[PDB]
């Protein structure tokens, strides 16, 4: 349980920084980059 | 085959917090693991969801998912009021937004800072539950 509330951190603060990487994107790449991006997420939280 | 409808819903979600998207206003980010949540302990349930967001919850196909998807939602929206959860009331209904609606002190908090509007966006699936709320001034 207390790992599980590490790990539910962990996600919110790799959403928070994959935005902030997704700002500099130009307008057109950017749903492309956040599908990879956040797919990448679910497995290292999976994973984790 | 690799980008499910979870991964379509979620980066949806991360787009619309962009600041050519929305800009000046309260931005809230919550996850929950759908582990985290015990439906059978009724104590956390009664205390922290509504009975409107109960009978909803429970009629869905992954119980343990859609509770998680609110509790994800009512921390989202307290995280962007930036000030118990049973007073923020999440209003889900099939293949639409949900709607935001306050009740007991969030209200009045949000007469404080000044919030006319707060949107919510959900997704969950058999993992986590992510969700990102907008409270516009």
């Amino acid at each position: 349980v207390t790992r599980e509330a590490q790990i539910k951190d962990w996600v919110e603060n790799e959403l928070e920084a994959l935005k902030l990487e997704a700002e500099e994107i130009p307008s057109e790449d950017q749903n492309e980059f956040l599908l990879e991006r956040t797919r990448e997420i679910h497995n290292e939280a999976e994973s984790q | 085959s690799y980008i499910n409808a979870n991964t379509i819903e979620t980066a949806k979600m991360i787009e619309n917090m962009t600041k050519e998207k929305v800009s000046n206003g309260g931005v809230g980010v919550d996850v929950e693991l759908i582990t985290s949540i015990n439906v059978e302990n009724d104590t956390f349930i009664e205390r922290n969801f509504t009975p409107q967001e109960i009978e909803y919850c429970s009629a869905q196909p992954s119980v343990q998912s859609s509770f998680a998807g609110t509790w994800s939602a009512k921390e989202a929206v307290f995280k962007s009021l930036g000030v118990a959860l049973k007073d923020i009331e999440i209003v889900r209904v099939n293949k639409n937004a949900p709607a935001v609606e306050l009740h007991g002190n969030a209200k009045k908090a949000a007469e404080e800072a000044g919030v006319t509007d707060v949107k919510v966006s959900i997704s969950h699936d058999d993992l986590q539950a992510v969700a990102v709320a907008v409270s516009t001034k």
